[PDB]
């Protein structure tokens, strides 16, 4: 019933720079607070419990502060390695949900627009019954882009399915695809199929579109 | 100390599965254990912990009469039990081993490495693949739909085209089976000179498909 | 799939509507299209039922792409509005029609409001034109007993049990839906936020979150977990061959422990191997939502088109 929330979801941060994370509980927990980083893939690691006390094998260059309601994960500079999703959880109680909704550690960099592309169904494709329309937004920064299918000018609605690839190693940018799925039937009974993209770096929405041909 | 846990799991819903958790390097009879699910895309949940000394079993309320945990001190070993599996099961599963807090809870001092349970009916389906044909720089790519189950792995030019590749992670669709795409950048010049073939590969089914790409 | 009772046949157009007591029979009542059909009885002059062979597990749904129908237990809109947890109330001629569905033929259509839930309906022998403005004579709809192709529902929309919350907590989530959604002014002809340069209204869909307040609840980022409470909505009563049990037969079977059940229904209430069975209802359970540092249990929780007007 003690509800501890990690605000920012995200945070973007330089390598090299400081990064401190909140944790927040909603009634004091005393210093009963532990932190978790959870690296790609891999099984979590405990960082910090007691608030303050730092793991057996852990960096110098993490530590851990505040004590009742309010609790800061600091790294002094954050390294490659040390962008991940950081947890924190509390043990005042055992009550079924002590874990903080984590907080995802992002490298920061300069605003860079997305390059879009659209690909109409390969004709192998069509004649198995199904049309997929594939919008991609190439190596863009932030993350938060905001894409919209219009097919004859409408408004799509639960026909598609956005992916994210991570953060790229050299250029720390994002891609996204979108894929717009219809059937031979509803594909065929439309012209203009336009994918329409808005984002930091644009100064105006984006679109491409075609004609079915 | 060393929590190693068993592979990985595809199984029906309405199953039953047991999967265990091997300790070492630490006497397991006065450490809590216990385990911790994590569902697709979401935060952490413990499932229960025991204490293999007195084998003192408690399980969070959400998971109460769900599961079954339990111990074996000759082989230092956790157990993770569901008698009938649904389709939510579908998550990765750690072991952990605990440090209590006195009259408090507990913390997590060592994590084993995870177990992927999938949960679903779907029969295993090798991927179908369609081009995206470009239509400077141009991009391109491969369509990788209708797969079951995870993963698939896709290369280029049999792993000569490494820059510029983005292979999205694949979704669930309402049919069940997986979907995704591979693109690459490529500059405008190449195209009807160069040759651009993606080479799908999906385990489980036994199945290599390489597609060639064109304007 | 149905929840108790096979699709209807109705045959006569003019059958009294009985208004039943039990739970069961009311929830057989919502799997025959009948809460629909007394809707379009009791405002738009409507003579006869919609739902005919078919009942509500072949309504319609826009999008088509639609998770919650999928889990017969999981109430519509419509379907708390028979149960008593909501209105939907009639419409007027200022509750703009959203684009996007497939309107032509509808006899009745809902859609979630930001501030409601409202339906319209049309009278006996009409049907509605393609773009939804009108109703106009149609041949089809003569027999008075409609298939579920009639019914169109708008959203992937789950209602249950709410669990109320204050005021201050809703003000308190009322401000971060707004801090999530900067360039919106208005939703369905509601102020969301102050603006000077207003467009005009146009479809947003959108998740969002009824908490039992003056409106909804619209989310970006939020995280929601089902809870299987397995209470005593949760069964349902019922003779097999002829139906539900009655308000008596079924209240009797959720206190006396006699009567018959699955294995979660004796685990619960008390089994005894004729007489009524109750069964779990297939649903994942009551969904509680975390958004903006909280976390409740809505009244209702779905993704949904609305109209909103953005800032210039
Ligand atoms: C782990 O520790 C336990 C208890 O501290 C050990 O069990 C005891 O072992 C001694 C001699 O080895 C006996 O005299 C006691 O009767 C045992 N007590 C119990 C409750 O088992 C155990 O041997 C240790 N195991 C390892 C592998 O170190
Ligand atoms: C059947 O129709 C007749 C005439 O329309 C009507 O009087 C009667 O009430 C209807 N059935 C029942 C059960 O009332
Ligand atoms: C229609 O009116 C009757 C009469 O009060 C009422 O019992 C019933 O609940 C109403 N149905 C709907 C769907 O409004």
């Amino acid at each position: 019933e003690i509800v501890l929330t990690q605000s920012p979801a995200t945070l973007s941060v330089s390598p090299g720079e400081r990064a401190t994370l909140s944790c927040r509980a909603s009634q004091s927990v005393s210093s009963n607070l532990a932190w978790y980083q959870h690296k790609p893939g891999q099984a979590p690691r405990l960082l910090i419990y007691g608030a303050f006390i730092r793991a057996t094998g852990i960096p110098a260059r993490f530590s851990g502060s505040g004590s009742g309601t309010e609790f800061t994960l600091t790294i002094s500079s954050l390294q490659s390695e040390d962008f991940a999703v950081y947890y924190c959880q509390h043990y005042n109680n055992w009550p079924p949900n002590p874990f903080g909704q984590g907080t995802r550690l992002e490298i920061k960099r300069t605003v860079a627009a997305p390059s879009v592309f659209i690909f109409p169904p390969s004709d192998e494709q069509l004649k198995s019954g199904t049309a997929s329309v594939v919008c991609l937004l190439n190596n863009f920064y932030p993350r938060e882009a905001k894409v919209q299918w219009k097919v004859d000018n409408a408004l799509q609605s639960g026909n598609s399915q956005e992916s994210v690839t991570e953060q790229d190693s050299k250029d720390s940018t994002y891609s996204l695809s979108s894929t717009l799925t219809l059937s031979k039937a509803d594909y065929e009974k439309h012209k203009v199929y336009a994918c329409e993209v808005t984002h930091q770096g644009l100064s105006s929405p984006v679109t491409k579109s075609f004609n079915r041909g | 100390v060393q929590l190693v846990q068993s592979g990985a799991e595809v199984k029906k819903p309405g199953e039953s599965l047991t999967i265990s958790c091997e300790t070492s390097r630490y006497n397991f009879t006065y450490h809590w254990v216990g385990w911790v699910r994590q569902m697709p895309g979401e935060g952490l949940e413990w499932m229960g912990i025991i204490y293999p000394g007195d084998s003192d079993t408690r399980y969070s309320p959400s998971f109460q009469g769900q599961i079954t945990i339990s111990a074996d001190k000759s082989l230092s070993t956790t157990y993770l039990h569901w008698r009938r599996l649904k389709a939510s099961d579908t998550a990765i599963y750690y072991c952990a081993r605990l440090k209590p807090a006195w009259g408090r809870g507990y913390y997590f001092d060592y994590w084993g490495q995870g177990t992927l349970v999938t949960v679903s009916s779907a029969s295993t389906k090798g991927p179908s693949v369609f081009p995206l044909a470009p239509s400077g720089t141009a991009a391109l790519g491969c369509l990788v739909k209708d797969y079951f189950p995870e993963p698939v792995t896709v290369s280029w030019n049999s792993g000569a085209l490494t820059s510029g590749v983005h292979t999205f992670p694949a979704v669930l669709q309402s049919s069940g089976l997986y979907s995704l795409s591979s693109v690459v950048t490529v500059p405008s010049s190449s195209l009807g000179t160069q040759t651009y073939i993606c080479n799908v590969n999906h385990k489980p089914s036994n199945t290599k498909v390489d597609k060639k790409v064109e304007p | 799939g149905p929840i108790i009772c096979a699709g209807p046949i109705h045959s006569n157009k003019s059958a009294d509507i009985p208004h039943l007591l039990g739970y069961s029979e009311k929830i057989c009542q919502i799997d025959r299209l009948i809460h629909v059909s007394s809707w379009l009885r009791n405002h738009s002059q409507f003579q006869g039922y919609v739902g005919q062979r078919g009942g509500r597990s072949q309504v319609s749904y826009y999008p088509a792409e639609n998770s919650y129908s999928r889990w017969s237990g999981l109430l519509s809109p419509c379907d708390a509005d028979w149960l008593g947890m909501l209105v939907v109330k009639k419409a007027k001629g200022s509750d703009m029609i959203v684009p996007g569905p497939s309107y032509k033929g509808k006899v009745f259509f809902e859609r979630p409001t930001f501030d409601g839930y409202v339906g319209w309906g049309c009278g006996s022998g009409k049907s509605r034109t393609e773009s939804g403005e009108l109703c106009s004579s149609d041949s089809g709809t003569s027999s008075g007993l409609l298939p579920s192709d009639r019914v169109l529902w708008i959203g992937d929309v789950a209602c249950q049990p709410m669990t109320p919350i204050p005021e201050e907590t809703f003000l308190e989530l009322k401000s971060f839906s707004q801090s999530e959604f900067p360039d919106i002014c208005k939703i369905d002809g509601i102020v969301f936020n102050q603006c000077e340069g207003e467009s005009l209204p146009q479809p947003f869909d959108v998740a969002w979150m009824d908490v039992g307040h003056s409106h909804k609840i619209i989310m970006r980022e939020h995280k929601t977990k089902w809870v299987q409470e397995s209470s005593s909505k949760d069964f349902v009563c019922y003779k097999e061959g002829t139906g539900p049990c009655s308000e008596s037969e079924e209240k009797t079977c959720k206190t006396s422990g006699s009567c018959r059940g699955d294995m979660q229904f004796c685990k619960v209430a008390g089994c005894e191997h004729a007489k009524c069975r109750c069964s779990l209802v297939h649903k994942p359970g009551e969904v509680v939502v975390s958004y903006g540092g909280m976390r409740v249990r809505p009244k209702c929780y779905g993704f949904s088109r609305m109209m909103a007007t953005l800032e210039v």
